[PDB]
């Protein structure tokens, strides 16, 4: 419906699910990454000690943590060790948001079936590769 | 001299104004900001936090590791007692550069001077001086740099026993006997000695 499609964002799904552990023990993420276009709705998540755009003071400097809730009809998936697949990524404001939680309301009713996700801004860190 | 921490704290506060007053902030009266801990007046009024940097003086406790009584003597007809005490004190600097100020305060308490002024005011001697940590406490918004220090003091206190009295006359009696328990004594000696 109209309100469920107010926002348009990009989603990076690792289509391949062939991640494995090297002969040295390091983790190697699935190789084939694919970009997609999706539509949904993004709002701040107000609950308990959740931190939306909260500035954090540390001895090392300053951080910024954010988290949101997303309503959409697209089936995004989080990490699953039994099915052996990794989570998706959602691009908001040019930054990455990793899908951490999911709530399956699909197949409940005709016109109001949807999904809910809690997406957390990814922390800043340097990059390293282990590919075999 | 009697031992009262209320006076030791005041003496230390008065001494620090001259010793380390040049590094501290100053109030509306131009006096450096040195205060006693837990300020209050009239049994419910509470003082406000001064402008940084400032110093706080707080007496922890008092103990008698040196025996229980040092001297017992007579000064005038009233009896007297002397007791040795030890008093650890805590001095903290709040603001920016608290460590840089505590270091200089340490380096001045060890001089031949300053230790004479402390004894002139409080009548106590500096015995020891502990290490200085470099603390940070979040408060709200921004951290506050602090630097506590412990300075132990030693003082002797004297009190007057108003219930005491002195002996100024002695009466003595004695006997002599050839054998133990001789019921009629061979001789008896009676003596009396006055102070005058």
């Amino acid at each position: 419906m109209r309100l469920l499609n107010r926002h348009s964002f990009v989603v990076k799904r690792k289509v391949s699910e062939d991640g494995y552990y090297n002969d040295d023990g390091d983790w190697v993420a699935s190789q084939d990454i694919v970009e997609v276009n999706c539509k949904g709705n993004i709002q701040p998540y107000i609950k308990g000690s959740v931190k939306n755009g909260t500035q954090i003071a540390l001895p090392e400097g300053i951080r910024l943590t954010d988290t949101r809730i997303l309503y959409t009809t697209y089936k995004l998936r989080t990490s699953d060790d039994v099915e052996w697949n990794e989570s998706d990524i959602v691009m908001i404001d040019g930054h990455e948001y990793e899908v951490f939680m999911t709530m399956d309301w699909s197949q409940q009713l005709a016109h109001t079936s949807h999904y809910e996700y809690i997406i957390i801004r990814r922390d800043k860190m340097n990059a390293v590769r282990n590919s075999r | 001299m009697q031992l009262e921490t209320a006076e030791l704290e005041k003496g230390l506060v008065r001494t620090l104004v001259d010793v380390i007053g040049h590094r501290l902030a100053r109030d509306k009266n131009n006096r450096p900001n040195v205060i006693r801990a837990y300020p209050s007046d009239n049994s419910n009024d509470k003082g406000l936090k001064p402008d940084q940097p400032f110093i706080t003086v707080y007496c922890q406790d008092a103990a008698t590791p040196y025996g229980w009584v040092l001297d017992k003597f007579v000064e005038d007809d009233v009896v007297c007692y002397r007791i040795a005490f030890q008093i650890p004190v805590l001095i903290t600097v709040n603001g920016k550069g608290a460590h840089s100020i505590m270091l200089e305060l340490k380096q001045r308490l060890e001089m031949s001077s300053v230790r004479d002024l402390i004894l002139e005011e409080t009548g106590a001697t500096v015995l020891d001086t502990g290490a200085i940590p470099n603390d940070y406490t979040y408060l709200n918004t921004d951290f506050e740099n602090s630097a506590p220090l412990v300075v132990t003091l030693v003082k002797n206190s004297v009190l007057k026993d108003e219930r005491g009295s002195i002996i100024e006359r002695v009466i003595v009696d004695g006997e002599l006997v050839y054998e133990e328990g001789q019921e009629p004594p061979e001789y008896t000696i009676h003596l009396d000695v006055d102070s005058k």
